[PDB]
């Protein structure tokens, strides 16, 4: 529980939005783990790297780890959770879908495609404004 | 609309003597599913040949109540003459007006009712008339109660005859008054509990949400599906706010009737926090026409999520029901849940029509088998509707077959 | 093991389905073989969602759809080569097909459309091209039998001045714009381009027993409700009705007799079985690619050169509507995926004395959520925290992409010859399309990239990105040409052809013209007209 315990923090303080799905955290780990043997470990020295230089969020880590060799792993671990995949190939896995953060900065506007916005006629209101960030 | 008008519209006599939405007006031919057969309803245009042109007072008041033709044949009791046997001398009257002035004629014979036997003899109704108690005076108001409660109990009884689906039967297929209001299953369909049991029917409802339901069918906990909706769209929605709300007057009135091992009321059923994998779909990529898909998350998630989002609440604008929290899934008996996902919902109020696809044998957008169906329905109600109940494929063939056979209709093989 | 009926239809799709249903509506006894396997739409809808965004941000419509190995269809994004593609513009002929129960109208995006008066008579109009066997007016009776069958909503208060004559209006009214339709109808109508609602077989009110479309905006690949319509449809309602269908029947030879008439057919099974149908009347519809690879696989001894190839024109003149893709960044926001994928486009130029020079054409502009596409191009940034939400935001909310379909001539040297090189598990030859634009579309072209130039102008655009190529809108036509020369022609104007009475083909080959807008509702129209010629002939 250690290990999938400190991914969900990492993972929660990569993407800056602390509710993240614990079944879709575990399954990443899982393949992080299978495709990567020491993910745990660059995981723990991500972890290490935040507390020991007090990264308020990750613009700062982001910007301070711009040339150290975990920068890969991290930009990895958002893109996970962002889009879903880890991989970039056609067969790759897709281990979150309208629940992978790219979707949600336009969840209140634009619909998830397969899955209907309220109602068969919604779309005749007008939109909300750019500059509104929804939610998460 | 004349008084006549209005007492046909309150009467549904309409919803059944029309033979469907592209049917010729009051000229039969509907198919009446009962436990013997099919019966169906003849033609009520005042033909003077085909129709009932000739009935004079007396025998449309002896057709409409007793169930006697003009023959003095015995008429089946898919006329709900048990129930407009108490009607009023006047709206009898005003009923025949509106039948004989107001109704174009329609010169088109309705098919003949074939029944096996020993129902093929419609002399036997007699005694079974006799059986079941049909005969009573007709309705007076109650001074003890307001008029709003008598006018409610008439429209209940007499004019809508909510008690010929609601109330069930008895081994000889009479009303058993006993269990009055107490719920029925009238084929592939269930009506349920509508006394006023807290848990058991819907005392918990509250008169907002009860008198909207009755007026269009469509409430945040409740949507009307099958016969009910029929029931709201041919009759219900034309009628007044005042019948409404003496409806509504009535059934709070309704004594008690509690169902076996019933703990909350059927809208309290709260959702649990649980849902499918994403991930474990990918195993099946590359797996056209699911037959692999056993699980009932992922079965939900690919032919049901789509509306019904999937966490089933439905959409935020409540076109799309919310699965949690609603009667049909929060019922102890599944029977109109799987009567749902087999033939869908299709509801028409105000020129604006509802539709849920089908997902039947005979479904054109995902024909779903009976495991399917058993499995996405025990995944509907552990994790949106009643923990306790559970569907097995043969209950969802059951529920195709049109219910389980009466027993009286084992004398006819 | 004779496998018997009236008439036998190669080909579970729009065509044959809606073919095979209004024949068992009449009485005759229907036989339905397929190559491909039946599809169930949920897990059609659940393989789109386990794809990856990668392939939901380009518009991978196959991937959904698993190929079989005895049957395949086009994939793009590993790109399989099942289709080989030659010539100049072998990319415009890059085309999607899918193999099954439904065909390829499990993922269309559903825009039936009426050809104009012109289009049937473009040669004796305009002197370009080619005439169609029939008139306008013979086929709007099947045009509307078509729309009401399927189910097709269109701008039925409205004057769209090129725009096909109807008696009837539409069986639906479209149903109301996005946000994403109304700011392009109002930038292009400031630009002279007149946006026009799209007639779409979609239900904008419950129609069928069909939900009402609510928006998923995700027509192409599946619609996960099926509030649009699918040729699945007409082969569910068929079979009901007593047709037979027979999926993976993979047909490869036909027999003739001394009159050239086709005696039997012979399918192969997945194991390479053969078996052997007979029929009173035989009817082929596959595809504007599968028609005239089986006609050139069936050659007899009677027919060296292929089946109903007397005329040497079986595969040649192949059609399609050539596309050039646009995407920008809009510099007010758009906010494409109200509604469905494809809601309106630019009629202005549909029709013209111009047509004589150059291709008439047909701009649109993409009604596809582009979330997963601003997702995968911020991620593809390197942004962090608050930036990449921000970006995604801005990029779902601007990005635009529009495209402009064009009208190829029957070009004879248009060809589906049999691959010599390539072969599937029953060792059928893959087909081979060489494609040439020609200077009429190229010409067309020239004009057309300016009209996309202004539209991203008018829109403030940037990032703007124009495909230097011709893209494949799958509206495969031609392959098959009708006429009234047997010697110019393939087929009759009853889709009969020449050298077999016994033969229909019901399908878009037939179509001497390509048109400028969709050409499913027209195949649709052709191949019910056919129905009524075989209900003549065999009563
Ligand atoms: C000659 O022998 C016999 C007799 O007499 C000696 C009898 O009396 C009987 C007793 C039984 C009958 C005479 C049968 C009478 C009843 C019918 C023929 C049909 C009864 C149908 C109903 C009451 C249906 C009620 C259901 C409803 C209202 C459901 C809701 C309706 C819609 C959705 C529409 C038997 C068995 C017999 O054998
Ligand atoms: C992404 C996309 C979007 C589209 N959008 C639109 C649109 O908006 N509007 C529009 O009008 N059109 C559209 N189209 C085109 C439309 O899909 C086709 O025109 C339509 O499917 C007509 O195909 P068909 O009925 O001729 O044959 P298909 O449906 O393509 O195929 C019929 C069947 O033939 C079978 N078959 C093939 N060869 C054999 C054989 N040898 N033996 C047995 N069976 C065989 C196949 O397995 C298949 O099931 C679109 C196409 C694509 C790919
Ligand atoms: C797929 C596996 C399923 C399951 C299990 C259910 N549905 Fe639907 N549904 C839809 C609408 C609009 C209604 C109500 C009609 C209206 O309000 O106009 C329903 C109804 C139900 C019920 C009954 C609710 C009641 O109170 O009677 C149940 C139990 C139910 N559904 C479950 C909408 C849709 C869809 C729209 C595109 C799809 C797909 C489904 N439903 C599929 C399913
Ligand atoms: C059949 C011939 C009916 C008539 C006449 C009436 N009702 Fe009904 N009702 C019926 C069915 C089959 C259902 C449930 C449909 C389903 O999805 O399973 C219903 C539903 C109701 C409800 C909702 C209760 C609940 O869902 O838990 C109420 C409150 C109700 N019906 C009341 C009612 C009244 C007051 C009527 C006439 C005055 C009436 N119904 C007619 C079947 C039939
Ligand atoms: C609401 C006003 C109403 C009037 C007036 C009415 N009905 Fe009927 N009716 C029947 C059936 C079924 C028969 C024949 C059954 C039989 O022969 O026993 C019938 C028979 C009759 C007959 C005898 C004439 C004949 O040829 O059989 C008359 C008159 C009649 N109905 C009038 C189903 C219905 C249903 C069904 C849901 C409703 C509601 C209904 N009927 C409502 C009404
Ligand atoms: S996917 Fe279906 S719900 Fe509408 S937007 Fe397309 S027809």
């Amino acid at each position: 529980r250690d290990s999938i315990s400190d991914f969900m923090q990492l993972s929660a303080f990569a993407t800056g939005h602390k509710n993240l799905d614990l079944n879709i955290g575990s399954a990443l780990l899982l393949a992080f783990e299978a495709q990567k043997h020491d993910f745990s470990t660059q995981i723990k020295a991500l972890r290490e790297h935040i507390t020991k230089n007090n990264y308020q969020d990750v613009e700062a880590l982001d910007a301070a780890m711009k040339d150290d060799p975990l920068h890969p792993t991290l930009i990895q671990i958002i893109r996970a959770w962002y889009s879903g995949v880890i991989e970039d190939e056609t067969n790759a896995k897709v281990y979150a879908f309208e629940k992978a953060l790219m979707y949600q900065p336009s969840r209140d506007v634009v619909v998830i495609p397969t899955y209907a916005h309220n109602g068969p006629n919604y779309w005749v209101s007008e939109p909300a404004s750019v500059d509104v960030m929804p939610a998460f | 609309i004349s008084r006549g008008h209005y007492l046909a519209i309150a009467a549904d006599c309409a919803a059944c003597h029309t033979n469907g939405r592209d049917g010729q007006f009051l000229a039969g031919g509907y198919a009446i599913s009962s436990p013997m057969g099919n019966i169906y309803s003849t033609n009520i245009t005042p033909s003077k040949t085909h129709g009932i042109g000739n009935y004079t007072l007396e025998q449309f008041s002896k057709a409409l109540r007793h169930g006697i033709r003009a023959d003095g044949a015995q008429l089946y009791p898919a006329m709900p003459y048990d129930a407009y046997n108490r009607l009023t001398d006047e709206d009898v009257k005003s009923l025949y007006a509106y039948i004989m002035t107001e109704v174009k004629p329609v010169d088109a014979p309705s098919p003949k009712t074939q029944l096996p036997f020993p129902f093929s003899i419609r002399a036997s109704l007699g005694i079974w008339k006799i059986a079941a108690r049909i005969e009573g005076k007709p309705y007076v108001f109650d001074h003890t109660h307001n008029d709003d409660w008598n006018r409610g109990r008439y429209l209940v009884d007499e004019l809508a005859h909510c008690g010929e689906c609601h109330t069930p039967r008895n081994f000889l297929l009479a009303p058993n008054q006993s269990a009055y209001l107490a719920g029925a299953d009238i084929g592939s369909w269930r009506a349920p509990n509508i006394t006023n049991a807290p848990q058991s029917g819907i005392g918990s409802w509250s008169d907002q949400d009860l008198f909207q339901y009755l007026k269009t069918g469509k409430t945040a906990h409740a949507r009307a599906a099958g016969p009910m909706a029929e029931a709201i769209e041919h009759s219900l929605q034309y009628l007044p706010d005042a019948d409404i709300s003496a409806i509504v007057t009535y059934l709070r009135s309704v004594p008690a009737k509690a169902e076996s091992g019933q703990t909350v009321a059927n809208f309290e059923h709260a959702g649990r926090p649980s849902s499918y994998s994403v991930a474990n779909a990918n195993s099946r990529r590359s797996n056209s026409t699911l037959t692999k898909t056993t699980d009932g998350a992922a079965l939900y998630e690919a032919v049901c999520a789509s509306c019904h989002q999937s966490d089933g609440k439905g959409s935020k604008d409540g076109y799309y029901p919310s699965l949690v929290g609603n009667t049909t899934t929060g019922q102890l008996n599944p029977n109109d849940l799987i009567a749902s996902i087999l033939y869908g919902v299709d509801r028409t109020t105000d020129n604006h029509e509802i539709l849920m696809p089908a997902f039947g044998p005979d479904s054109l957008v995902q024909p779903l088998t009976d495991e399917q169906i058993a499995t996405i329905a025990d995944y509907v109600l552990s994790h949106f509707g009643n923990a306790q109940a559970t569907v097995s494929a043969d209950a969802v063939k059951q529920v195709r077959a049109g219910g389980k056979q009466v027993p009286l209709a084992k004398l006819a093989s | 093991e004779t496998l018997s009926a009236d008439v036998v239809i190669i080909g579970a799709g729009i065509c044959g389905s809606l073919l095979a249903h209004k024949l068992v509506r009449n009485g005759l006894s229907v036989l339905l073989l397929d190559a491909g396997p039946r599809r169930d739409r949920s897990q059609i809808v659940e393989n789109w969602r386990n794809m990856p965004p990668d392939n939901k941000s380009q518009y991978d419509y196959a991937t959904p759809y698993p190929s079989v190995p005895w049957a395949p269809h086009t994939n793009y994004f590993p790109d399989n080569n099942y289709l080989i593609v030659k010539g100049p513009d072998r990319t415009a002929y890059k085309q999607g097909i899918i193999k099954g129960v439904g065909g390829t109208t499990w993922h269309w995006a559903a825009s039936s459309w009426r050809y104009l008066p012109n289009d049937f008579k473009l040669h004796s109009t305009y002197g370009v091209g080619r005439d169609y066997a029939m008139s306008y007016d013979e086929l709007e009776p099947y045009y509307y039998e078509a729309e009401c069958e399927m189910g097709v909503m269109g701008p039925n208060g409205e004057e769209i001045t090129p725009s096909a004559p109807r008696q009837n209006p539409w069986p639906m009214t479209s149903m109301p714009y996005g946000y994403g339709d109304r700011t392009f109808t109002e930038i292009v109508s400031k630009l002279g381009f007149s946006n026009t609602p799209v007639p779409q077989a979609r239900n904008s009110r419950p129609y069928d027993g069909r939900p009402q479309c609510c928006g998923n905006n995700n027509c192409m690949p599946i619609c996960p409700i099926g509030a649009m319509y699918n040729g699945v449809y007409a082969a569910i309602k068929a079979e009901k009705l007593g047709a037979k269908i027979i999926p993976n029947a993979v047909v490869y030879a036909m027999e003739t007799d001394a009159k050239n008439r086709i005696t039997a057919i012979s399918f192969y099974d997945p194991d390479k079985q053969s078996h052997r149908v007979v029929a009173k009347t035989f009817v082929i519809a596959a595809n504007g690619i599968e028609t005239p690879k089986l006609l050139l696989l069936a050659a007899n001894d009677r027919n060296p050169h292929g089946i109903a190839n007397s005329s040497d024109l079986v595969g040649r003149n192949m059609m399609d509507h050539p596309g050039i893709g646009m995407s920008f960044q809009s510099a007010e926001p758009i906010w494409a995926g109200g509604g469905s994928v494809q809601m309106s486009s630019i009629t202005n130029f549909r029709d013209g004395d111009f047509r004589s020079e150059y291709a008439a054409t047909q701009i649109g502009y993409n009604n596809t959520a582009q979330n997963s596409r601003a997702g995968m191009k911020a991620l593809s940034m390197g942004l962090v925290g608050k930036k990449l939400d921000e970006e995604i935001r801005r990029r779902t909310a601007h990005g635009v992409d529009i495209y402009a379909n064009h009208e190829v001539l029957p070009d004879p040297n248009n060809r589906l010859v049999l691959s010599k090189d390539y072969k599937d598990a029953l060792g059928i030859p893959h087909p081979e399309v060489t494609y040439d634009v020609g200077e009429y579309v190229r010409k067309s072209a020239a004009i057309s990239r300016q009209r996309l130039m202004d539209i991203a102008k008018a829109m403030g655009g940037t990032e703007i990105e124009m495909t230097p190529y011709f893209t494949p809108n799958a509206h495969i036509t031609g392959g098959t040409i009708m006429g009234h020369d047997p010697r110019d022609s393939v087929v009759d104007k009853w889709l009969r052809t020449h050298d077999h009475s016994n033969l229909f083909l019901a399908t878009g080959a037939t179509m001497a013209a390509s048109g400028t807008v969709n050409s499913t509702l027209t195949m649709a129209a052709l191949s019910l007209r056919a129905a009524d010629a075989i209900l003549n002939d065999l009563k």
